[PDB]
């Protein structure tokens, strides 16, 4: 079980508008591979 | 209280609550983002809007996120370019491809991007990525040279458990990934 975490701070509300869409992105150019997700769950919650 | 929540366990050939761009489809159990061929991007968004913060209260939304990707290169040293999961207008398509991701197009900031991503990047671009030539695991704002980063060993065709929160009390974003091995 190999594990690597990574944190900082991203002051979202400055960046980001209001509302937004969530998604994944993967490419290739020169180089390449297969990008493939097999599952995903997602939660928010806004006061 | 605005919350939203899904999990896809599995992928079906018609997914419909998703929003697909460039080459990205699914199959019967995976969501394929591209395939190993030079030159393409492939997105996929979750079809609903999602409220993140509030102008009206000022208040920002907590939430955590959680995937499986596997990452398949036929030539297991040459891996280009990398994943991402990302975090931008509700109009977002698709940016600058290779390097790029998909998601920005220069190595300045740019606040018209509105786009925060966390990447997985298997290519060294000389001109913004760390100069150890590490793989790694990058937090992006609004640009693709990341704000930190995180050498990180790829293992080919190997899946790996991501997550990602969001601390809206400390503004502290998070990632995670694990492997089996
Ligand atoms: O694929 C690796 C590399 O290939 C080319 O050099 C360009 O497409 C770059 O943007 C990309 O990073
Ligand atoms: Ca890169
Ligand atoms: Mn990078």
């Amino acid at each position: 079980v190999t594990s690597y975490t990574l944190s900082d701070v991203v002051s979202l509300k400055d960046v980001v508008p209001e509302w937004v869409r969530i998604g994944f992105s993967a490419t290739t150019g020169a180089e390449y591979a297969a990008h493939e997700v097999l599952s995903w769950s997602f939660h928010s919650e806004l006061s | 209280t605005e919350t939203t929540s899904f999990l896809i366990t599995k992928f079906s050939p018609d997914q419909q609550n998703l929003i697909f761009q460039g080459d990205g489809y699914t199959t019967k159990e995976k969501l394929t983002l591209t395939k190993a061929v030079k030159n393409t991007v492939g997105r996929a968004l979750y079809s609903s809007p999602i409220h993140i913060w509030d102008r009206e209260t000022g208040n920002v939304a907590n939430f955590v996120t959680s995937f499986t990707f596997v990452i398949n290169a036929p030539n297991s040293y040459n891996v280009a370019d990398g994943f991402t999961f990302f975090i931008a207008p509700v109009d977002t398509k698709p940016q600058t491809g290779g390097g790029y991701l998909g998601v920005f197009n220069s190595a300045e900031y740019d606040k018209t991007t509105q786009t925060v991503a966390v990447e997985f990047d298997t290519f060294y671009n000389a001109a913004w990525d760390p100069s150890n030539r590490d793989r790694h695991i990058g937090i992006d704002v609004n640009s693709i040279k990341s704000v930190n980063t995180k050498s990180w060993k790829l293992q080919n065709g190997e899946e790996a458990n991501v997550v990602i929160a969001f601390n809206a009390a400390t503004n502290v974003l998070t990632v995670s990934l694990t492997y089996p091995n």
